[PDB]
Parts: C-alpha cells; structure tokens; sequence
C-alpha cells in the first residue's frame, strides 16, 4: 500500500505522467481497481494523508481540479470513514490561505518591520495534519523573526483563542542573493545557518 | 548584505484550549494519568490511557472523554461535536 | 420627550458599553502580546462619530514617546481586531495620570498638557516659540 | 526621568466606509456637490446639499441618501437600516 | 544640476497568478502547447492553441480554459467568473 | 506592493505616461512622455553624447 500511495502521488503531482485527461481517467480507474483487491487500508490511508500533506504544503498549482476526482473516487471506494477528514484538511488549507490573506491585510494596515512583506504564512490545525512534532526550538533570522512576531500579534488580537506554536520542519522561503541577483530557495532548514553566515562568515560545526 | 530573505512561507499551528497543566475533564494534567487510573503501573500493561484529540483541537485523556460519550457529547469547552482526530500527544 | 432623541441617548450609552468592552479587549491584547512597552496602563475608548459630537476629531499634534508607542500598539491591535474602522487621532478628549517624583505624587493631564510636558522632559528651559 | 506617564485614557473615533474620495451613491466626492447639483452656485442659496451621517457611520450627500429613502433603505454598504444621526461634515 | 525631474506619471501593469512557467490548468507552460495538443505541428494549421486572458488577469491556454467552461466556470484560481478579455500573449 | 497587495507582480514599461522636467533667466518646466527621460538623464550625468553613447 505504501508503494501504491507513492505511485498515486507521482501520478497526481507530476502532470507530465499522463498528459491528456483521457488517459488520466483510465489510469486512475485502473489504479482504484487494483486497490480494490488490496487489504490493510489503514496504512494506505495514512500514507495517502502524508502524501497530501507533502503536496499541499509545497508549491501549489499541481492540478486545482484532480483533487475533486480523487475525493470522489475515495468516496466510492472507501466510503465515509476517512474521506471526511480528508476534505476537512482541505478546508484547513482553505483556512490557511484565508489567514495568509488576513496577515497580508495586517501588513497593509501596519507592517512595522520590513520582514513582514509578502508573508506566505499558513495556519493549520493539529488534529487534521500530522504536525504533532511541532516543537523544534531554534532561533529565527532577525527579519523573519520580527515577521513571525507581527503575525502572531495580529492573529491573536483577531480571534484570541489559539496558542500559536513555532516550528521549523515545514514550509519554504526565497532567499534573494547577489554578476546578477539570483534568488535562492531555503525550506526553513538552511535559514538559520545562512543568517549566521550573513552575521559572520567562516563558521564551522561548533559555531 | 550578501543574502537577504524576500519571501517566507511558514506554517502556524494552534490549539483551542488544551490546558497542558490540566485536563478540562479531570483537572490533573494533559499527561500523567487521570482520575480513574491513579497509579501509573498497577495493572495497565503499558498504560492504555492516552491523550484524545478532536476536530475542535481540544485535548483530554482518552479515558476522560470516553466517559462523556455516553451522555451528551458536545465537547463542553465549545459547541462543536467531539470527534477523534488524533491519539497520543 | 417620547421616542425622538431618547433612542439615540441609549444608543450612545451602548456606545459607552462597546467602549468598555473594547477596553478589556485591548487589555488582553497587550497582556498576550503588546510589543509596545509604553502600554503599562491603557484606558482607551472607542466611540462612533454619529452618536457623540466628535466631528472636530482632527487636532494633528505630536504624541509623547511612551504613550505615542502606546497609540501605535493600540492602532495595530485594534485594526487586526476589526479591519473596517478608520482610526482617527485626536487630543480634545480623555485624560491621563502623570507619575511625578520627597515623594512620588502622580499628576493628571487631560491630553492637553501631555505634549508640552513631554517636550519639557526631553529638554527643559523652553518658551512659546519652542 | 522626572515625569513618566503611567495611565492613558484616550478615546478612539472610527468610521465604516465613508470613502472621502467618493460618495458611494454618487461617486463624486464626500464633499463638492453631487450628481444632481453639479454647479455649486446656480440657484442653491448657500448650497443646501450637505453630508448625511447615519447610525452605521456611513457618509453620503444628504441629496444622495434622500433619493434612496423612497425605495428599499438598507444602507447598501451594509445590512443596517439607515438613520440620520448627524448633518454636516 | 541643469535638468531635474519634478513629476512622474508612470503607469503600472500587473497580473494575478499567470505562472509563466506553468499553465495552472495543464502544468506545462504559459506557451508551448498544452496537454491535448502535444506535437506542435501535427495537424494544427498555424497552431490555433493560443493563450486566453480573462478579466481576472489569469492566463491559461485557450484550449485549457475551453474545457473548463462546460462544467462550473469560476476561474479556479479565484472566485471571479472567468471572461475572455484578450487572446494571444 | 510586496508589503500590501502581494497578490500580484508589477512589470516595468516606458511606452506610456508623461513627466514634467523642471529646467533652469527663469525656471521653465519641460515635459517628457517617458521617452526622452533616459536620454536627458544621461545628458545630465555627462553632456556631449552621440548615438553610440
Ligand atoms: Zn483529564
Ligand atoms: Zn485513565
Ligand atoms: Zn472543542
Ligand atoms: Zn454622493
Ligand atoms: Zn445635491
Ligand atoms: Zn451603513
Ligand atoms: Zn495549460
Ligand atoms: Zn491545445
Ligand atoms: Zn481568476
């Protein structure tokens, strides 16, 4: 079931595999027929949810339509056991983008620090997404740190009823480097090391 | 500077009223047993008592919320109907 | 009188009610976050233009460092709270408690002497021109 | 320092969607006449056209909102019923 | 200096989420055919497949957006109803 | 825009608009329709230019 989930993730993320929607519908029907003669649906659902988290917390615009086909096939195959939670975390992603718009409007009204420019912050719930390991306690690069502070303040003043937690094992960023100005990309893992390098170069593992 | 951050795409997590210091049902703690378990070892066989998480992001002991399912189950910290979305802290 | 202007009277009373709810709202906002440290004790009020005769709400004057950061915090938090309220600054209303310092006697300024006293704190020996 | 402010008791004023740059009914401005007045002097006798303020803190020309009272009057910028709480900017 | 600029009256253009690198419907590119065209010459007669521009400033292949008009047409990148405001990049 | 309306990206162009160039015996203000601004700015930086420059 894990390999089946990986295959369906590869077919659902990479649009090259299966160009015209004609051969896509047939291949999805064949995949669900193959899954019909399969046991241990729990691990399949768990890995499908993990793949959903991987594909929705990364670059979007993957299909913006095939998700409806996937959930419709799941409804006619699994039923109403875990599909409801799937559409619930999809609604969480809608809540995420609405709160991103809210933080944009907050930077528009205030935005004290320049760190809060185009903040693509997202808001999710602990129950839906498997983010129970949301406690990497690490330092944040000055400007992004100030941006996070501002966002927290705004969201709280808005619905004062949520305990926002800080984490690093999710998301991405665009690092503008500088003969031309080529913008790099850091997946919230290299931001602290690169910020320390900016503060002072010639560091090592001990530093 | 040599490297300047332009965009940031963080994700924020949040919980409603979990009260780490106290189960809202049992008032002992989010962890460390419940009112009907008391001794940690006793006869538990790895302490089946875990933490139950609902769609309303409220956290209690699984034993704490299982006793409330019999009667009205409205997640007494709000008006949302209690579900079972996650097991274990 | 009847029901001609009494309704508007109770409406501005409800405006006072809304104002005090907003007081504790911003209190909790500062208690949770409140980056501005000048927010030691805030007693801000929120009223509507239609009910109270505050049409002359445009005295454009400077605000003293600590309470000025208080006002910054206020604006930011309140706007997050309800995007849709045109926060206008004014000085011809309210009061304040100035803690002076042999004992520590606390004075009182009705938002008219705050700027002059803050300028004196920044630098004494001023005059009308200053 | 010699004098430190401890308490502040300011009062904040606010408006819903007055749009100083444009009457939401006429789309000319909050001031400077309306669509049905045009010339400022003409035959106006001190320009009776003023600004009307409602309980919903929305501002239009008095002429702008008087034409909407005949039909449905729901203050089309919200769901509140339009009143007359202040005249003149 | 001898000549100093006082006023500037520039005009700024902008687009919502065109994604030059990828059609949000087909995920190939803003140009260079679509999923249902593949070969550029084939039997196309100057490649009728063009880029469709809507009132919501979103850009896809004309073939990409023509297949979505049959079902719900809400410009799935936003809530605006899709129109046809420009043809060709 | 990046701070406020971040739901779009802007593109730079020159074939539209105008400008008022304050020249300087009196101070007469000229007008450039975003076509002569670059050439006049280069002249301000250094005069005696040609087509190659
Ligand atoms: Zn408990
Ligand atoms: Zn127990
Ligand atoms: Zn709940
Ligand atoms: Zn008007
Ligand atoms: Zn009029
Ligand atoms: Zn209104
Ligand atoms: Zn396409
Ligand atoms: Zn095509
Ligand atoms: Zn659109």
């Amino acid at each position: 079931p894990e390999y089946l989930s990986l295959f369906i993730d590869d077919k659902l993320k990479k649009g090259v595999k299966g160009l015209t929607e004609q051969e896509v519908e047939t291949i999805l029907d064949k995949a669900m027929v193959l899954f019909r003669f399969m046991q241990e649906k729990d691990v399949f659902e768990r890995y499908y949810k993990q793949h959903l988290a991987r594909r929705l917390l990364t670059n979007k615009s993957v299909s913006d339509d095939s998700e409806k086909n996937m959930i419709s096939k799941l409804k006619t195959e699994c039923g109403c056991q875990f599909t409801s939670k799937l559409e619930g975390m999809f609604r969480d992603m809608s809540i995420s983008n609405t709160t991103m718009d809210e933080f944009r409007q907050h930077l528009q009204a205030t935005g004290v620090s320049l760190g809060g420019v185009d903040l693509t912050v997202r808001v999710l719930t602990t129950g839906y997404w498997p983010t129970q390991s949301a406690t990497p306690k690490c330092n944040i690069p000055p400007a992004p740190r100030h941006a996070f502070e501002i966002f927290r303040r705004f969201y709280l003043a808005k619905h004062s009823g949520r305990q926002l937690t800080l984490q690093h094992h999710m998301g991405s960023a665009d690092l503008n480097a500088t003969t031309r100005k080529h913008i790099l990309q850091v997946s919230t893992f290299q931001m602290t090391i690169l910020m320390l390098f900016n503060n002072r170069e010639k560091y090592t593992f001990e530093e | 500077k040599r490297f300047e951050v332009k965009k940031w795409n963080a994700v924020a997590l949040w919980a409603w009223d979990i009260v780490v210091d106290n189960c809202a049902i049992c008032r002992n703690h989010i962890m460390d047993l419940c009112i009907e378990c008391q001794a940690n070892q006793a006869s538990a066989t790895s302490e089946e008592c875990t933490v139950a998480w609902g769609v309303c992001n409220h956290a209690f002991h699984f034993h704490c919320i299982s006793r409330w399912l019999k009667t009205r189950q409205v997640c007494p910290l709000d008006n949302r109907e209690w579900e079972f979305q996650k097991y274990g802290h």
